[PDB]
RNA sequence: UAAUCUUAUACUUAAUUCUUAAGUAAUAUAUAAUAUAUAUAUAUAUUAUAUAUUAUAAGAGA
RNA sequence: UGCUGACAUGAGUAACGAAAAAAAGGUAUAAACCUUUUCACCUAAAACAUAAGGUUUAACUAUAAAAGUACGGCCCCUAAUUAAAUUAAAUAUAAAUAUAUUUAAGAUGGGAUAAUCUAUAUUAAUAUUUAUCUUAAAAUAUAUAAUUAUAUUAUAUAUUAUAUAUUUAUAUAAUAUAAACUAAUAAAGAUCAGGAAAAUUAAUGUAUACCGUAAUGUAGACCGACUCAGGUAUGUAAGUAGAGAAUAUGAAGGUGAAUUAGAUAAUUAAAGGGAAGGAACUCGGCAAAGAUAGCUCAUAAGUUAGUCAAUAAAGAGUAAUAAGAACAAAGUUGUACAACUGUUUACUAAAAACACCGCACUUUGCAGAAACGAUAAGUUUAAGUAUAAGGUGUGAACUCUGCUCCAUGCUUAAUAUAUAAAUAAAAUUAUUUAACGAUAAUUUAAUUAAAUUUAGGUAAAUAGCAGCCUUAUUAUGAGGGUUAUAAUGUAGCGAAAUUCCUUGGCCU
RNA sequence: UAUAUUAAUAAUGUUAUGAAUAAUUAUUAAUAAUAAUAAACUAAGUGAACUGAAACAUCUAAGUAACUUAAGGAUAAGAAAUCAACAGAGAUAUUAUGAGUAUUGGUGAGAGAAAAUAAUAAAGGUCUAAUAAGUAUUAUGUGAAAAAAAUGUAAGAAAAUAGGAUAACAAAUUCUAAGACUAAAUACUAUUAAUAAGUAUAGUAAGUACCGUAAGGGAA
């Protein structure tokens, strides 16, 4: 069993944990994406 | 236990109907197995299952396979009715409660060997592990080299001890219970 | 046991719907009077006065 | 073993990543690019279609063309599940929030019509899993209506000839390969008992929206830091052969590569052969070698009766006698451990460990026991009800499972028995006050728990199962007498995976 | 589906008997809608641990970090049921002295006021309450290291002839709880000005490249 290959893309799974709309849609996701703008970030989320 | 397809079965929880009443002498006509009824009309000694608690909710107790309950007493005084169920508890049910005649269907129930583990998993049956085969951190049990009992009392993952100990008790006990469950 | 707890399930006035108030009709309970039937008591019918429109049923219960 | 940068050293050393290349020409510029021919490799793929993914890598900017029918999304519908949403007072909660209920979302699934092409809008009105046998039917041949042997047996279409509506329709008859495969049909075996959710006529409509479409996809175009021998879902996968998707070949298609040319010492790897011997090797037959049909027969002891043992070993038939493709097929036995098929340390342990089916104990009567819940409401347990569910040990079955409650627990009963907080009113004492009083302590009086103790019970609860003496001529010790205890190791097994002395004694 | 209805008209074509029913266009009137909003400062809730005590358990770190909630340009506090001591002062806030003093501590580690006098400060006093009860007080459990005011459970007053304040009591003194408002000095952010024995690795790029599934890290 050879290791390494830990992430295995899927555009839908992505977009639902780690999306702009699921951190809005959260309380938690709203402050981290708060948290994210307050120190510069270009880009919020996936 | 004995109804096969062709029986007829009435039910006489509302109350005896017209058409018997027109047409003791109903309770030996009522009292054939199959059919539903209040403990008020079961005589005392026959054999029942699926017995209620109240006058009004459904048939609780004795509903496994080959089980019954027995009445044993009936108070109309207190509209109780001593029952003994299928543990051997004696026990306060509401003497209008339902109760049907018979015992349950499917005797040999407890008679089958499921043959091998894949049974038991069809089912719905995940592995037990035992706690003599953990660790110390996942069960008291667990621990010691080669396989040990740790000389601790045989007990729950969670500490509440297996043989033995009333789970129930103190305050919180069953107010209805006659005469308890004979006991090993 | 109206301590606790558990379970189940019409019209008329005044500020299209909404709410108040009055009286009336309908149902239930309590109290008083009259008539009838049974063994001072129980049941039924009629009249007057008062109250109500979270409930009812079941269970546990100081 | 400071941090950052720059540059050395090893060193022009190893390596350049499974590989088959050759010539001619594009080009008097080519080992590496393009073409042609030859040769090879993959071929139930290294092919052809696709899914997911991704720096568009593509046959490219003059770029991947859809009203719908062996086209997908979008849309309708819902599963698993999700939701600062939903209900003077839904319930709970230090806040956050959590629960229940509604509603909404949510594909991996379901969704009308269609080449004789098809029309989706609006309005109105009342389907777990497996199987297709046997019988029976008729058909074809042998023998003398009936027997024997052999295939065929529900559906799928063109042709020809009839009979009815009128060359277009409906029905009937006859003609017509084998082996796989599909869909749709029917009947039906087994227990493990098999999703959810969204009407029909009539009239009036319908100018048909958006997004996906390249190429790559067992890979140089994704996930592995690399153009990485790893990981990666689905469908076709020419024939010849075969039981087959095994194995050989390879029609077609694709490919022959960011390393080449030579040389092939020692040495290493991965292969091939080997005289005489045949485990003498070694910790150990590790490794290697070993297959005298794969079809049809036949196949023992033992045994839990299961061709379990068995795919038995040997052996036969067919084939072959000097041999002459690949692939499947690699002995027999004794003992220890574990019933068995399974599971386990992803990346050093696959086991004798875990699990198991069975066995036993125990808890809980359901407004239960168990678990979870800053801690609740509540949830699972369960749409179950003691033949159930939770916990514990043991681990199929045969023969069996002895004695012991001392201790730690659990369990039952005793006002046997102490102590905690909680109370009236009233007695001295102490402080203060000129006095009563005020403020402190202390002591009295009825009504006291669970606990503890005592006595049972409970060991398939946690646990335990002693030593000395010396008696039948010497020996052995059936016996005999003691002490100690809760009881004093029973059946069995025994130098055991348990035996230190120990390479115990004896046999094979 | 607001280049929407719904109605009222006007123009057009069709149906059935001048009037009625539907569709299309054009005016007039009527009907709802758009959260991207700071961060620091403040107040409240819950509240660690490392650590110190040369161990550690009371204690400490600390009501700190953190998370959560809520407000305003500031918030908080504020016109004595305050301090003091027989003399007196007169809201609060911040600083200096008082003072590392009183006080307190497994009397260890260590913690530590107030009165008074100075500044800074603004006009700093002023009713808005028919004067405050399950309140004061008591018991008990907790409660800013000293100094309380708070608080769960339950008992529970008094009218200025009274009530609060100190172990306790007696004298005295002082204040009036259970109703309220309040600039100003202060905190933080931004801007402008001035001063730099500050920065060119604290001198403008970039929260980019790149790393990570993600929170997040982070160059030259
Ligand atoms: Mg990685
Ligand atoms: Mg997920
Ligand atoms: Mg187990
Ligand atoms: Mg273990
Ligand atoms: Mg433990
Ligand atoms: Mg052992
Ligand atoms: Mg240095
Ligand atoms: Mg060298
Ligand atoms: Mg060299
Ligand atoms: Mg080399
Ligand atoms: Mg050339
Ligand atoms: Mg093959
Ligand atoms: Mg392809
Ligand atoms: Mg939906
Ligand atoms: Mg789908
Ligand atoms: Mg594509
Ligand atoms: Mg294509
Ligand atoms: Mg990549
Ligand atoms: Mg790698
Ligand atoms: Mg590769
Ligand atoms: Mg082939
Ligand atoms: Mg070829
Ligand atoms: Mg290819
Ligand atoms: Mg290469
Ligand atoms: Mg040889
Ligand atoms: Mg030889
Ligand atoms: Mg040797
Ligand atoms: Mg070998
Ligand atoms: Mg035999
Ligand atoms: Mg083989
Ligand atoms: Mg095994
Ligand atoms: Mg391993
Ligand atoms: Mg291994
Ligand atoms: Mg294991
Ligand atoms: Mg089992
Ligand atoms: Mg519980
Ligand atoms: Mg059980
Ligand atoms: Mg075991
Ligand atoms: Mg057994
Ligand atoms: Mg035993
Ligand atoms: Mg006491
Ligand atoms: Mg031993
Ligand atoms: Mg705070
Ligand atoms: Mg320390
Ligand atoms: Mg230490
Ligand atoms: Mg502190
Ligand atoms: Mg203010
Ligand atoms: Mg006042
Ligand atoms: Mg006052
Ligand atoms: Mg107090
Ligand atoms: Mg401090
Ligand atoms: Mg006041
Ligand atoms: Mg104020
Ligand atoms: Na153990």
């Amino acid at each position: 069993k050879s290791r390494g290959n830990t992430y295995q893309p899927s555009t839908l799974k992505r977009k639902r944990t780690f999306g702009f709309l699921a951190r809005a849609k959260s309380k938690q996701g709203s402050k981290i994406l708060k948290r994210r703008k307050l120190k510069g970030r270009w880009f919020l989320s996936h | 236990d004995g109804l096969r397809p062709g029986d007829v079965v009435e039910s006489f929880r509302r109350g005896i109907p017209q058409t018997l009443l027109n047409e003791a002498i109903l309770s030996v006509k009522t009292t054939q197995r199959g059919n539903c009824l209040p403990i008020s009309m079961i005589p005392i000694g026959t054999i029942i299952h699926n017995v209620g608690i109240t006058p009004v909710g459904p048939g609780k107790f004795c509903r496994s396979a080959g089980t019954y309950a027995r009445v044993l007493a009936k108070l109309p005084e207190k509209k109780k009715a001593i029952v003994r169920l299928q543990s051997g508890e004696h026990r306060y049910v509401s003497l209008e409660a339902v109760a049907t005649i018979g015992v349950v269907s499917n005797i040999d129930h407890q008679n089958r060997s499921l043959g091998k583990a894949g049974r038991s998993r069809w089912l719905g049956i995940r592995p037990t592990v035992r706690g003599v085969a953990m660790n110390k951190c996942d069960h008291p049990h667990g621990g010691g080299r080669g396989k040990s009992k740790s000389n601790k009392l045989s007990m729950s993952p969670w500490g509440q001890l297996a043989k033995g100990y009333k789970t129930r008790r103190g305050k919180n006990q069953n107010r209805m219970k006659v005469k308890d469950r004979p006991r090993g």
